[PDB]
RNA sequence: AGCGCCGUGGCGCAGUGGAAGCGCGCAGGGCUCAUAACCCUGAUGUCCUCGGAUCGAAACCGAGCGGCGCUACCA
């Protein structure tokens, strides 16, 4: 489990041009911060 | 290598004009946007190495409603639409570019 | 006894209110043109007038600040170099700060004069003699 | 105030006693598929003013101007 610190769009690698919706999230259990992809096309607006 | 007047485009609903300040690396750039921001612009595909840009070129930039400090280019003008929109003053007069 | 000091102070203040009711606010906005390789400044004559400054001395001072070359065309200055309007505005600000208006008191009516070969400034509202040439 | 220097083509040097110079700049062309490098052609002048010997001076000199460094404040 974690808390969404904010929402970002991270750009794809070289042979594929697109931006993938990801979330900068702070983990509850240990305090470390990480980034997370969100599948399922229309779901960044679900994140809140 | 090579053998292998269009209508101007206007800003709308989360999209505006920008002035490239410095050219970054790896296909990045910085644009002073006509909103009060020194935003960073990423170059989109079908346009990355399709149209060539340079510092001093008015840029049509789409924004990120989920990320306000980042934006990405959609279109570059060949210095004519810039003078045009300047005459109609779409972009504030405080930013003057000509060549 | 400082009583006869305040009365002549009052006399001076009435003199000031009589002579100078307005007590710069007359700097034309330097609207420039940066045509890439070229630069055209039309306001050069207006800033010459509203500051009571002769054109040739102003343009040579501009050329002395920045080592760029061009010509003078027409009532305008055509310099082929790269400068934002902000920086030429700044140069005009420096010239305004140190030439048109004296640092010590607010005045502007002073102009160029040649007092034994340089340009020695004198005023009209006051009668100053300051050796400002470079 | 006097003496040492000077009088651009945008610049710096120059031959300054035949009458327009060289490089740096700028416009244009050439080579290259193309760019830079390289190669060619250029238009710019009161060579500061006024007079004088001189066929003739920009040059040789002087009856004035302007800008530079010293003598140094030269009642
Ligand atoms: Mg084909
Ligand atoms: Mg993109």
């Amino acid at each position: 489990k974690g808390i969404v610190l904010e929402k970002i769009g991270i750009e794809s690698k070289q042979p594929n041009s697109a931006i993938r919706k990801c979330v900068r999230v702070q983990l509850i259990k240990n305090g470390k911060k990480v980034t997370a992809f969100v599948p399922n096309d229309g779901c960044l607006n679900f994140v809140d | 290598k090579g053998r292998r007047k269009r209508e101007l485009i206007y800003k709308e609903e989360g999209q505006e004009y920008a002035q490239i300040t410095k050219m970054l690396g790896n296909g990045r750039v910085e644009a002073s946007c006509f909103d009060g921001n020194k935003r960073m612009a990423h170059i989109r595909g079908k346009l990355r190495k399709k149209v060539w840009m340079g510092q001093g070129d008015i840029i049509l930039v789409s924004l990120r409603d989920f990320q306000d400090d980042q934006c990405d280019v959609v279109h570059k003008y060949n210095l004519d639409e810039a003078r045009t929109l300047k005459n109609q003053g779409e972009l504030p007069e405080n930013a003057k570019i000509n060549e | 006894v400082g009583l006869p000091y305040s009365e002549l102070l009052s006399r001076f203040f009435n003199i000031l209110r009589t002579n100078n009711p307005e007590l710069k606010f007359r700097i034309p906005p330097p609207v420039c043109l940066r045509d890439g390789k070229k630069t055209i400044f039309s306001n050069i004559q207006d800033i010459a007038e509203k500051l009571h400054r002769s054109p040739e001395h102003l343009i040579q001072y501009l050329f002395a600040e920045l080592g760029t070359s061009g010509s003078v065309d027409g009532k305008r200055l055509v310099i082929k170099g790269k400068f934002q309007s902000k920086q030429m505005e700044n140069v005009l600000r420096r010239y305004i700060l140190e030439y048109v208006t004296c640092k010590t008191c607010k005045s502007i009516n002073t102009e160029l004069k040649r007092e034994n070969r340089l340009f020695f400034m004198v005023c009209k509202s006051c009668g100053s003699t300051r050796s400002v040439s470079s």
